[PDB]
């Protein structure tokens, strides 16, 4: 997929 | 006044979510990057399909035009960033260095440099010519969201899910300024005003904020829609009135005034994220694109 298009928590 | 923006086409062709979306500089043409691991070209004015520019191994989650319109860059989840000649199709190069998905990328003014930012939590500087690495800036601690050059490409402002935002010197690589208001959500998209005087910084805590950076002072907050995930862009609308344009989790583009910090329009439609728009650079257009339960991208025209 492209990260952008991802949640990414801390 | 307000706008008075209106949908007039829909452009459909990525299998994926769509992760960004860039007019040309001359205005000509609509660039798009896709979690489906390609790059469109669409007709600016008429939404047309032009082509597909692919090579990248994993999805993509940025891509960026020359001053020139005749070079593109993107970034990767293949931890890659590519420059391509728009004209032929061919890529020029592959920018290797990162050790981890690259995220956001943009040329300089001159377009003779490429600044990328990453998961690896650096800002890269390369030599569009030679694709070499020229600086690597220990930039960040959470990726790298956001990275833009100023008007004279003399600095670079960066964000990170780390809460912060930072002003490198480009010959140096010295960090010049941090910038950071009394909280710290993650900062998931900056750029420079038109004018390079003002930095616009979008917060996962639904707010964007403008900034003096000469005096590191937050001169208006832009507030009233939804943007706690995902790292949407945000935009200075300039061919008629002085807007601020984002994208929105609540699947609206928001259209505030500059000045006075109103929203002025809501633009409904997408089934999803709205996470990039873009201003046509002479003509009042916006291109809107969104998440995966979406896949299009929206052409509204304003009268002002």
């Amino acid at each position: 997929g492209a990260a952008r298009a991802e949640v990414y928590l801390r | 006044v307000k706008p008075n923006y209106a949908l007039k086409f829909t452009l459909a062709g990525h299998t994926k979510a769509v992760s960004s979306v860039k007019f040309s500089p001359n205005g000509e043409w609509l660039a798009s990057s896709s979690a489906d691991k390609l790059i469109k070209i669409w007709g600016a004015y008429d939404g047309k399909f032009e082509k597909t520019i692919s090579g990248h191994k994993l999805g993509i989650s940025d891509v960026a035009w020359s001053s020139d319109s005749n070079l593109l860059v993107s970034a990767s989840d293949d931890k890659t960033l590519k420059i391509w000649d728009v004209s032929s199709g061919k890529c020029l190069k592959t920018l290797k260095g990162h050790s981890n998905y690259v995220f956001c990328c943009n040329f300089n003014p001159q377009s003779n440099l490429i600044v990328s930012g990453s998961f690896d939590e650096s800002v890269r500087i390369w030599d569009v010519k030679t694709g070499k690495c020229l600086k690597t800036l220990p930039a960040h601690s959470d990726p790298v969201s956001a990275v833009h050059f100023n008007r004279d490409g003399s600095l670079i402002v960066s964000s990170s899910y780390d809460g912060l935002c930072r002003i490198w010197d480009t010959a140096s690589g010295q960090c010049l300024k941090t910038l950071i208001d009394d909280d710290n959500p993650p900062v998931s998209f900056v750029k420079f005003s038109p004018n390079g005087k003002y930095i616009l910084a979008a917060t996962l805590d639904n707010t964007l904020k403008l900034w003096d950076y000469s005096k590191g002072k937050c001169l208006k907050t832009y507030t009233g829609h939804k943007n706690e995930k995902y790292c949407i862009f945000a935009n200075f609308s300039v061919t008629g009135g002085k807007w601020i344009v984002s994208g929105s989790e609540d699947n609206l583009v928001y259209i505030w005034n500059l000045q006075t910090k109103e929203i002025v329009q809501k633009l409904q439609g997408h089934t999803d994220v709205v996470i990039s728009t873009a201003c046509h650079p002479t003509e009042n257009i916006i291109a809107s694109a969104a998440l995966e339960n979406d896949k299009t991208i929206k052409l509204w025209k304003s009268d002002c």
